[PDB]
């Protein structure tokens, strides 16, 4: 109505075209970054790293306290999580039981896991030494066979590699007997020697997508 | 023992405040207000909505003037909205992707937030330069911030995950006073119309009323079955009300000692995550898990509405201070203002 | 206004059987899922067994397993617990928790330092 | 002859007019009341959604009374632009499906770098460069005629020279293309069904190892069955006289093409799981 | 623990002779305030009763 008042609404729609501008161009660096979880358990960290075009994006929770049925449900929209079962009592069940509470959470009901049993120098050598680690806990590992598909590579008592493939049918378990085929588990063995397992993060996001485009074409 | 011993005086204080307590009870809310005509249905209608978040919103707040309007998002941004028309008239980068409130100035010159940072930052809305800054930076809890809510342009009051509250010093950047007493993460807070009263809900079932001018519990309050999501004061000073994770509603009294209503229904089971009141204090609007949102009538517990038109679950709501809208958001990122 | 209270248990012989019970009230009994959390003689906390809200889905840890059982009433509120042939490694506190939210089959808190809806628990010694 | 015989042909043309018509609707309308359905990875579909309703309400209606006719009786101005609205119609519509059918080979083959090489910029310079060379084809041929240049009916024409290069460069090369890119995501997608059974060894298969083969066989099948026999009888008209094809198959060989466009809503947009939603 | 015992009496003694020291106020006494503001300041809230569509700032 006045001349003031003309200028006023002219000057907010520039502002606003420019706003809107820079949000279009952040658009396309969110749509091509792919989020991870570090959840290491049985200092709030964020490292972006990359491998070749791909940009990812990984946080770890290390400030927080042991109660998470609260903070857990920020990780929503996160590509996969790491959970890396790494260190007496019993320390094998604790994991075991926190890995189902997360496969049936009602928010994280469509995300895939990782899994890393690291620390390979936990080995059967304390079966014959100090206090077994298979002894009590578990009284079915006693009538078990190997799966005919065992490949020891430098090998060694079928003993220790009996029991690597134990463990990992526990898992197996839980994460089969459950929800359709909405999310997988990756099971993964790593001597704690290098960094060559970045290389297996990079193979195994390859298949969630993967998998997930062949679901709604019904293929 | 003589650690055996202290429990059992505990008992004994316990059941005199029982006493005490169920003897003051003489009637219900119920038989007083079974009189009162009852309201009518209530119907609203989107009329403006806003669009410009990438990721899940999660906190949002309403200026002094019933005009502009913040909210933060699960991507690292703060945008700033104009009501009336819709336009942006700021848009802020964050240095943390995972924020979890956010606040408004009674003056309207600076905005906060927090997160998994741990740390409250406070930004600078009217720079001589043009451009936004940041001022301050709050550092020493040891857990995920929940809430925070300014007091004066100088001293604002915290809430976080390690189950406890603090007040800061927005110059020094030092606590000034610490509250303890909650076993369980606090998860809201709400101040009382003047500024020397404020309450607190946490994971433990429970409410407490503190005090700025001196650190102590007034009275502890006990009754939903379990976590606490929010909480708001009522418009006069002598009640509030809370919302918790088993589908119930109550209206504690703050006059007395105890609570006097409910408000609950057999068919919902989902949270709540949402409460509000209206102007005059006689509609109750709480948020639920179900995508949809409930308006109730707190002197009758008779439910009289409902707000469809969100396809995810709703994070966040308030009203306005004069009373003219109510605004909504969802994890959709469709902030919707209804009438 | 949540309180939950245990009973029961003693001095045995290295052999034998005992029974655990708790009564709870306050809340309602019948949409929660129970379970059995135990201490030891200077090592943290581990979980025991855990029932559903009805009598029809069971676990045990595995280090007991075929000498305890379960068993939930819908009618006093009480939670029982039948042990049989204890060893000396069997002595410790027992605890009862309770998940934190009603209609819901996953718990992320039942075994916690601090846990708001877990009582005080029970002293038991298999001595000779 | 036979009324009845007539009246067979009247229920099946009015039935086939009202199944497209039906068809495209609703999948219009679906994605037009935008919920969430609007994206990036739908503009393939809409497109190709209003491009039969198009030609079951503007140029389907009109072909069936010229059948059931033993005239035109419209007008020697109105029959230079019906030949030329159902050539054009027909070559954008088979071209979508191509489209589609390179967006699958990148999003399943590439799955970590999609979102940066299918972007808003580079699908809007792919649409027009399909309509751009469908006017070409169809309408500026015509008329500056190499259509008809060889020489009361009124049905498309072909000179021997436009036979080869439209039947080369609309149904012959794209067909050749889309068998190579198909055969890759079958053999891809098997690859991941004895995997996954292989996971467990004390459970049941759920996997279904011959589902990739039913739904990938529907897709190409109609797609071959309906838009194949007539460029076939296209060319061969060309190649030799017009006198060659005895004329009472090429009318129910043209019926057969239109057919495909009544399956497309189905086959398009029933079997992916964003338009279902339960 | 010892502190945890003794903190705990502290407040429980504290409350029953300060918050068990304001219960004289009763339902009826309190339930009736509730009343009365809302009673009061009815004709002011836009939500409850129907504003006209004129002065709305939202609609138009
Ligand atoms: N409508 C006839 C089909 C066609 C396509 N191109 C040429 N003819």
């Amino acid at each position: 109505k006045t001349e003031d008042q003309r200028n006023e609404e002219k000057a907010q729609r520039e502002a606003n075209k420019k706003i809107e501008k820079q949000l279009q161009k952040d658009k396309q660096v969110y749509r091509a970054t792919h989020r991870l979880l570090l959840l290491g358990a049985g200092g709030i960290f964020e490292t972006k790293f990359q491998v070749d075009k791909v940009n990812f994006h990984m946080f770890d929770v290390g400030g927080q306290r042991d109660e998470r049925r609260k903070w857990i449900q920020c990780f929503n929209d996160v590509t996969a999580i790491i959970f890396v079962v790494a260190s007496q009592t019993n320390r094998l069940q604790e994991a075991l039981n926190l890995f189902k509470s997360i496969w049936n959470n009602r928010w994280l009901r469509t995300i895939s896991v990782i899994l890393f049993l690291n620390k390979q120098d936990l080995l059967a050598e304390k079966v014959l030494a100090g206090k077994s680690k298979i002894e009590d806990y578990f009284p079915e590992f006693a009538r078990y066979t190997t799966p005919e598909d065992a490949t020891p590579e430098p090998g060694e008592d079928p003993r220790v590699t009996r029991a690597k493939y134990f463990i990992r049918d526990e898992f197996l378990r839980i994460s089969t007997a459950s929800g359709d085929g909405r999310h997988y588990c990756y099971p993964h063995f790593t001597c704690a020697v290098d960094t060559e397992n970045i290389r297996r993060v990079f193979n195994d996001c390859r298949d969630i997508i993967q998998r997930m485009h062949l679901r709604q074409y019904e293929l | 023992s003589e650690l055996d011993q202290l429990r059992q005086e505990a008992e004994q204080l316990k059941n005199q405040i029982r006493d005490a307590r169920k003897a003051c009870a003489d009637a219900t809310l119920s038989q007083i207000t079974n009189n009162i005509d009852p309201v009518g249905r209530i119907q609203m209608r989107t009329r403006r909505t806003l669009r410009g978040h990438l990721a899940k919103i999660y906190a949002m707040h309403w200026g002094t003037d019933s005009r502009l309007l913040v909210s933060a998002s699960q991507d690292g941004k703060l945008i700033i909205w104009d009501s009336y028309t819709t336009n942006k008239v700021h848009a802020i980068p964050l240095r943390s992707s995972w924020v979890m409130t956010c606040a408004y100035a009674p003056s309207g010159n600076y905005v906060a937030c927090g997160g998994l940072d741990n740390i409250c930052s406070i930004y600078n809305l009217k720079t001589r330069e043009g451009n936004v800054r940041v001022s301050r930076e709050l550092a020493g809890h040891t857990g995920y911030l929940s809430c925070c809510r300014f007091l004066d342009d100088n001293q604002i009051v915290t809430s976080s995950g390690d189950t406890t509250c603090a007040l800061w010093d927005i110059e020094t950047g030092q606590q000034t006073t610490t509250f303890t007493g909650h076993t369980g993460d606090v998860m809201s807070l709400s101040l009382a119309p003047d500024t020397r009263l404020f309450v607190s809900g946490a994971c433990d079932a429970s409410a407490k009323l503190w005090d700025v001018r001196e650190g102590m519990c007034r009275q502890t309050f006990t009754g939903h079955e379990s976590d606490i999501n929010a909480i708001c004061f009522f418009p006069n000073g002598n009640a509030f009300a809370t919302g918790s994770d088993d589908a119930t509603c109550r209206l504690f009294d703050l006059r007395a000692d105890q609570e006097l209503m409910t408000y609950s229904h057999d068919n919902i089971i989902c949270g709540i995550t949402s409460v509000s009141f209206s102007k005059s204090g006689r509609l109750l609007l709480a948020g639920y898990d179900d995508f949809n949102c409930n308006v109730w009538d707190a002197l009758k517990a008779d439910r009289a509405g409902v707000l469809a038109g969100h396809d995810n679950r709703v994070s966040c709501l308030g009203v306005t201070d004069d009373g003219m809208a109510v605004a909504t958001g969802s994890w959709d990122s469709f902030l919707k203002i209804w009438n | 206004q949540v309180q939950l209270q245990e009973s029961g248990g003693g001095l045995v012989q290295p052999g034998g059987s005992l029974r655990l019970s708790c009564a709870a009230s306050g809340f309602t009994f019948s949409n929660y899922k129970m379970n059995w959390v135990r201490q030891a003689p200077g090592k943290g906390l581990e979980w025991v067994s855990d029932i559903s809200q009805s009598g029809a889905s069971i676990s045990y840890t595995g280090s007991v397993k075929g000498r305890f059982t379960i068993s939930r009433d819908n009618a006093k509120n009480t939670l029982y617990l039948q042990m049989n042939s204890l060893k000396p490694e069997d002595t410790a506190v027992y605890y009862c928790a309770r998940c934190p939210a009603p209609f819901t089959r996953d718990c992320f808190d039942v075994t916690s330092t601090t846990y708001a809806y877990r009582g005080q628990g029970t002293q038991v010694t298999v001595s000779s | 002859d036979s009324t009845a015989c007539k009246i067979t042909i009247t229920v099946v043309l009015a039935v086939l007019i009202l199944i497209t018509v039906a068809g495209n609707v609703v999948v219009c309308l679906a994605v037009g009341l935008n919920r969430r359905l609007r994206n990036l990875t739908n503009c393939f579909i809409v497109s190709l959604a209003i491009t039969d309703l198009l030609l079951g309400l503007l140029v389907l209606p009109f072909s069936a009374i010229y059948q059931l006719s033993c005239k035109w009786s419209f007008g020697k101005v109105f029959c230079n632009i019906y030949t030329s609205l159902d050539v054009m119609l027909c070559t954008a519509s088979i071209l979508n499906l191509f489209m589609i059918s390179l967006d699958r080979y990148c999003a399943v083959m590439d799955p970590l770098r999609y979102p940066v090489l299918v972007t808003p910029v580079r699908v809007a310079i792919s649409l027009v460069l399909i309509w751009v060379i469908s006017i070409t084809l169809s309408f500026l041929s015509i008329h500056l005629g190499w259509n008809s240049r060889n020489e009361s009916k009124c049905k498309v024409q072909v000179n021997e020279v436009y036979g080869l290069v439209d039947g080369l460069v609309t149904f012959y090369l794209p067909l050749l293309i889309m068998c190579i890119t198909y055969y890759r995501i079958f053999k891809v997608a098997r690859d991941q069904a004895k995997r996954i059974n292989h996971i467990s060894s004390w459970k049941a298969a759920t996997i279904r190892e011959h589902k990739a083969t039913v739904t990938l066989a529907a897709v190409m099948g109609a797609f071959i069955i309906c838009w194949f026999p007539y460029f076939t009888a296209f060319v061969y008209r060309g190649l030799r006289g017009d006198d060659a094809i005895n004329e009472v198959l090429e009318a129910i060989v043209l019926w057969l093409g239109y057919a495909n466009s009544a399956l497309n809503p189905i086959l398009y947009a029933a079997l992916n799981r964003d338009f279902r939603t339960g | 623990n010892n502190t945890a015992s003794i903190a705990q009496a502290r407040k429980l003694v504290e409350q029953l002779k300060m918050e068990a020291n304001i219960d004289r106020i009763k339902v009826s006494k309190a339930a009736a305030d509730l009343m009365a503001y809302c009673e009061a300041h009815a004709k002011e809230d836009p939500l409850l009763t129907p504003v006209p569509a004129s002065e709305n700032p939202f609609r138009e």
